[PDB]
């Protein structure tokens, strides 16, 4: 995965292949091993989901969390689409109805 | 000849000396105008044209999203913040979610989470308004010039002699137009686009190269993203949350999704809607009537000075009959005499030789100087049996014809139709300005309402007996001391005297 | 139908003689309905002299 | 992971530790390499989620599937609870309301 | 003495020869019954007891799930099947999910997916019904025996002389009870548990060692799983889908979840509900009145035959005053004469020595033979100023007392209260059976409604002048020939004669 | 208030003598209101002989 | 599977055992490898489903087709019944109702 | 003796000289016919038999399918075709399915797919019609011959003397039958199967060895495959799509399925239907009445010439009593005198010895010449108390009997029953042919309607006083000049004279 | 009930003598109702001569 810093904050460009595996990078404090458990991760495409995942103490196990690192809070970002066809999932099935007349 | 095959056909006749005459045109019918010395004209309204329509609002049925971001803060931290909140192209929603040690921070309470994403409209539909100054009507004018009557000239490319047909575009800017018919002459038309279909409660909906008309009291009711008409590359949208469905908030994120194509929903909702057609940016409407006033001053005939035909006349087929009791005759002329007047008479017996009916086409003539030429005419036979005779000498041909109905019935039907027409002509019928045209106006409309019955009833149009009947009726109404018997009788007498003074 | 239109057209062709015959037959009846029958008689015999 | 067969169908008892890795076992057809992408996998406890995951051709990418093997369809089963405290996640937050009176 | 400190206190007096007397007991009040020769009794209703209540329905707020399983079939295979479907402990739901080559099979069509899981109720609440034959009322009976009046005996362990207090359990099976008061005598009670709080539209809700009462039309409206009304270790639950939430959909599985503890929702919904207490399986209700009829035949006094006190009487403190205008006097006696009658009088001046008021406690006496003993009595002083004198000889003590109000006011208030009481006693007031008790019944209730005013109004209760007034009024009503003047006068005369015939 | 209760209790103690005095003073007035004033006079002077 | 030709058209008698596997035969053009992805295939019995499955170019993925060969269009046929008990599945569950009277 | 234990039992008596007599038989009752010199007969209708029923339509509830085939063509190829379409045993359906490069051809459009399969009816039910010429009724005729009356002969195998019982098959082909009763004689019967249950709106439904009756308007309303009745091995079916369900839509094929056994649906729908029984191909119906006319010309008695019994008569048990007030007597005779007439009388006192009642069995006689024989008789005792005496000399036995009710009540009931019977006999009651039988017909029906009351009312049947009463009534009606008093009196007089002229 | 049927059967056994007695007792009453009572008397005494 790509690791960059824009304005004193670390961005981790993770593609689809690196799904369910940890990665180690370097910060101003030192080495940081950060695990990623993204379940809805997709291929690389303009539709990019980005969310900060926070630092936590080792003793407390994660719960309903799919990203965690231990140096600081790290912002993760990854694409969300199907088979690199430049198309989002858009599976909402709301089926909004309009008045007849 | 454009007015032959029309179901809704009228007949308008004006005064002999009366140059002006008013008419009403319906989008599904035709009008035939005839006179004593003027050639017959046929007016029709083809299409209502709407152009240069302004835009009021635009909706977005199918949309896309990208760059979804979220931010969550748990208690003792305040409200969540994101830099993309201040941008008008990014829509976010706030919420409160339960937090604990399993989510990152210590205090056991619920926090504030916000989530926004971009919004880009890939496909959209538009709504336009219709103003009276944008409408433009098109009326075709044909002249009965004994044309061949063949339907081979559909478009306006060729096979349309510019002295026999014409097109007129009536606009709200200049309602006064001058029509040139070539050798026939020139006429003037003043049309007022009033009393038409209301365009204050209708919106012109454009969607997927298709077009409809909708109600204003429903167009604003639709629940979809919208934006007004502003010329720009990027537009600000409102109420876009109706197309983006947010998933239930997770421990520290929120995944939004976008709805699919709502084309099916719009097609289902617009099932009971009116449709139309469009070319480029202009729209075509097939509903709406019109009122017009024609000035026929410089209009004359073409073959009044021609000679008679000394050749051979022959029928081309059995003369047909239309729904209005009118008979079309298609003649073939043999010989080389040039343009000559067609001698045709209508009588009751072969030995009588007395004109009993009138002709819808004035001055029937042959157009070319060829050896074997063809022509057509349209006449109105009298009720009952009649004989049509064509030509002179020992070569004149005769043909029998029959027509059912009654003269009184046709007279009453025409009188009722004229009354309905005069009722439609509510405004702009008379003039209350300078004096001298008020008597002209009352005479003109009493003529247009009663001449159809006057011609059908009062004998053989001798023009001499009717004056004596009017005089004796005026005298009978004068020598009467009783009330309510002298006024009506004198009025009817003056009406009959005036109707006999006009053309019969 | 077959004869009404003929006599109607005949009346409309020469209304003077028809009105003369009508006003002649009007004053030759003993009762109002009898006068009406006499004038309709003249109306019917008007087309054919014979 | 444990691999058993009860009634001509294969059950794969997978614990929490084997999460995100493939495993090879033997069937009547031959060797079978089966990959597991279980996202909601938990520790061992009575609450056990079990679902058959189907065989597919290697020439297709998995779509909305977190388990796939290539000999036949294999039934996977795994516990779902937190920190082995004999407690389910039960994070529904429906908050059903009742009429007052 | 249990009826002294009660806000809602009444006063019931029966006929001298009338053994039976009816009363009404409220759950928040008390009743004092007095007579001429009988000792004063005090009745109170403590608690309504409900026992052996049947169970109707039980709801489950907090539940658990386990062994979630799912099965999916794509088109051309039919509905999905699972062996756990036939089991009553496993709940499943069906659905249709989109499938493709990514999910295993090729044909693109929606497939059938089924998902079920076990259901175990970890915590539950119960609802019981209340039948009239299950209710059991408890009434305490106290006797004014000039007791010390000390509040040191709260429970029922000791310090309660069995001849001075008693408890009675009124049941629907046997409403006739015989009460033994020891030396005082025995009484009979017949109580009818009618006109109480309706128990046909109330359910007793037990939840988390707490209890409430709810409406029957609301108990069935609750949306939670419920079982049939039988006692079984494991019963076939119904409508359990309301506690198991299924996800939207998935191409191969469906993960169900269970809701959390719904205790907060129930606690919030039951905010405006009535509460109660329970012991073991019995419940206690604090609402509901009762109607009773007392037979006082073998009840007598205890110190009627005793002698006078020749010792020293002294006040123990300033005599207090209650809300009902009653005065409690606490005396200390010095000397050793044994149980002797307490000579006490109420007059207007120290030299008058004339009884002007009555005593609420009949036959005040000292209970022990000790040297320095103590006792208490309760009296009703006359309106205005009065003097209470205790003892005889040169050692008698006197005390001043004052009481505001008016005799007519108290008379009218007591008359209105008696009228309200007789209106509450709608049924079971008179007897239409054997003859001889109908006149007794009409006399008894006219006494209970008018004696409070008769005693307050008609002079000093001479019993001789009132008879003469009644006789003269009967005579005045007799010698009157006018209508509507003899009947009413004779009725009032007979009423006064009867009220004077009774005890004053 | 302070005196009404006293005279009321006095009337209720010995109503015979009170009624005798009332019927004596009733027939010693010239007008109806004068009789009412005379009997209320007796009512008021009743408690204290002096 | 059996491969025959009756009237210039190829019939492939496939039993239950050959389910989910490809087969190679010979035609007038040459060798033909044809894949069968029949899911509802059953044992041999009179109830026989038969449908032509078409030739297509290998540069396209199949969209809604479970049988595809590359020489020509081949007609496939196979039985549909349960456990060779001479009984069809007949699992329609229409439950047609009739008027009472 | 077959008419003893029947709830719905009638009594028909004809004129003395009247040979012909009409009767009506119900499927749940019996008819007893008696006369003066003729032996009593008992007619009953056992079963309605339907045979040789034609078939109208057959339905197929459970069906199978085989050899399902389909064919699909994508756009620019036309409609799909299959060779099995032209066959009547194969049903197919057409449809349009979306196609693309994934399905074989290039153009992106929807194509035409057709799918057919065979249809074989494994199980079926049948419907038959019922014609009047197919019906056949069975009537049993018994004769009161003083039989033992033992019920040991249920079937028709033996223990049925051919001179005492007989069976008759009434068919629509020949309604005239001649019955031979052996020594008793011969009778004639003409029965008309009319006014029965309508068989023009009923269908006989055969299904799974069971049978029902259904309505014709409902049989055609059923929505299932059907075919008319044509003798063949393979039948053409119509509307079979209602049993074959096709799937939604697939690009290359379509898999049809067949419905299961619809036996449960038919059993549920036929809940409120009538049932019957069948043997082989014949059906049995238990509803329907019949009208008959009997000619009794050669019928005579058997023991009219026998002598009296000089032996010993004894009762075998207490004489029983039936619901119709008839008394059965079972006698045992000792002695060897051969067949002898049984001397039995019914009177009011042992010394009176006067016949007061009638006998239902005419000429009671002993059948065998054995030493100790047994016999039975049926009589009608008079209302009140009576004595039955059997035998003569010093060995005659007597027995007391009592019967409740009133003679007028029984007379009125019998008159109302006879009126109802004559109303049922609407047609074929009188004859309007040759004269001489019209008076016979009016006398016959007035007798059959009034004789039950005539015998009960007019004294002791002296035949001499009644004639005098009739004569005096005729005289009283004759000497009366007033209207409406002579006609009715003369009519009643003639009626009474005729009723006395007949048998009493 | 117990006696009505007996007298009815007696009347129906010998109606001539019964009608003779009835017509004899009919003319021995002063009023119509008295005649009715006299004939019902004969009706009742008819079974037992005594
Ligand atoms: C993060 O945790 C890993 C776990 O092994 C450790 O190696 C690393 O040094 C940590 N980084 C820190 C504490 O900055
Ligand atoms: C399943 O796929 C793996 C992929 O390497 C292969 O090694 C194995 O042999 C396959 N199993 C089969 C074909 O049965
Ligand atoms: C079908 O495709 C296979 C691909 O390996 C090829 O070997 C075979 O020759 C093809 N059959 C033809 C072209 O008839």
């Amino acid at each position: 995965v790509e690791v960059t810093k824009k304005g004193d904050t670390y961005y981790m460009f993770a593609d689809k292949k690196d799904a369910g595996k940890v990665v180690t990078f370097e910060t101003e404090s030192g080495p940081n091993r950060c695990s990623i458990q993204a379940m809805d991760i997709g291929h690389m495409c303009p539709a990019t989901m980005s969310y900060e995942c926070p630092v936590l103490e080792p003793q407390y196990e994660p719960e309903d969390v799919d990203c965690w690192c231990n140096s600081t809070a790290a912002w993760i970002v990854y694409g969300t689409c199907t088979h690199k066809t430049t198309g989002e999932t858009r599976r909402s099935r709301r089926s909004i109805t309009l008045p007849s007349h | 000849i454009r007015c032959i095959g029309i179901g809704n056909r009228d007949f308008i006749e004006g005064m002999s000396g009366g140059t002006w005459v008013d008419i009403v045109l319906e989008h599904g019918g035709c009008v035939t105008v005839m006179s004593n010395n003027k050639p017959t004209l046929d007016f029709e309204l083809v299409t209502t044209t709407a152009s240069n329509m302004a835009e009021v609002r635009s909706y977005c049925y199918e949309a896309n999203i990208s760059e979804m971001a979220s931010d969550s803060r748990c208690p003792t931290q305040g409200e969540a913040y994101l830099d993309k909140m201040a941008d008008s192209q990014f829509v976010c929603k706030r919420g409160y979610v339960d937090r604990g040690w399993g989510n990152g921070c210590g205090l056991f309470g619920k926090g504030s989470i916000v989530t926004c994403a971009k919004f880009t409209c890939v496909k959209k539909l538009t709504g336009k308004s219709i103003q009276p100054e944008n409408l433009e009507y098109r009326v075709l004018v044909s002249v009965h010039a004994s044309q061949h009557g063949g339907m081979i000239n559909n478009d306006t490319n060729h096979q349309h002699d510019k002295e026999n047909r014409a097109r007129i575009d009536i606009t709200a800017s200049a309602p006064r137009v001058e029509v040139e018919l070539g050798s026939f002459g020139s006429i003037s038309m003043e049309c007022e686009p009033r009393s038409g279909l209301n365009f204050g409660d209708l919106y012109y909906l454009t969607m997927n190269n298709k077009h409809w008309l909708v109600n204003r009291d429903w167009f604003h009711d639709l629940s979809l993203p919208w934006h007004t008409g502003a010329t720009s590359n990027n537009h600000h949208w409102n109420n876009k949350e109706a197309l983006v469905e947010f998933r239930e908030a997770h421990a520290k994120k929120q995944t939004a999704v976008v709805l699919g194509s709502q084309e099916g929903a719009v097609h289902a909702a617009l099932a009971g809607a009116l449709e139309a057609e469009s070319d480029g940016h202009k729209a075509t409407i097939y509903s709406g009537h019109l009122k017009c006033r024609l000035k026929l001053d410089k209009l004359r005939l073409k073959g009044m000075s021609y000679a008679l035909c000394t050749g051979a006349f022959t029928f081309a087929r059995t003369p047909s009959e239309t729904i209005h009791g009118t008979a079309t005759v298609e003649l073939q002329y043999a010989g080389e005499d040039g343009p000559c007047k067609v001698p045709i008479v209508i009588t009751s017996d072969t030995n009588s030789m007395a004109s009993t009916g009138r002709l819808i086409t004035a001055n029937p003539v042959v157009t070319e100087s060829g050896a074997n030429s063809k022509m057509m005419v349209e006449i109105d036979p009298p009720f009952g049996d009649s004989y049509i005779i064509v030509g002179t000498g020992t070569t004149k041909i005769t043909h029998h014809w029959h027509r059912a109905g009654s003269s009184i019935g046709r007279a009453f039907e025409a009188t009722m139709r004229g009354a309905k027409r005069m009722a439609v002509l509510g405004d702009t019928a008379w003039d209350f300005g300078s004096v001298g045209g008020m008597f002209n106006s009352v005479g003109k409309f009493v003529h247009q309402v009663f001449g159809s019955a006057f011609k059908a009833l009062f004998g053989g149009m001798s023009w001499f007996t009717q004056l004596l009947i009017g005089f004796l009726l005026i005298w009978m109404g004068l020598n009467a001391r009783g009330g309510t018997v002298a006024m009506s009788f004198m009025g009817i007498g003056a009406m009959l005297i005036f109707l006999a003074t006009s053309v019969s």
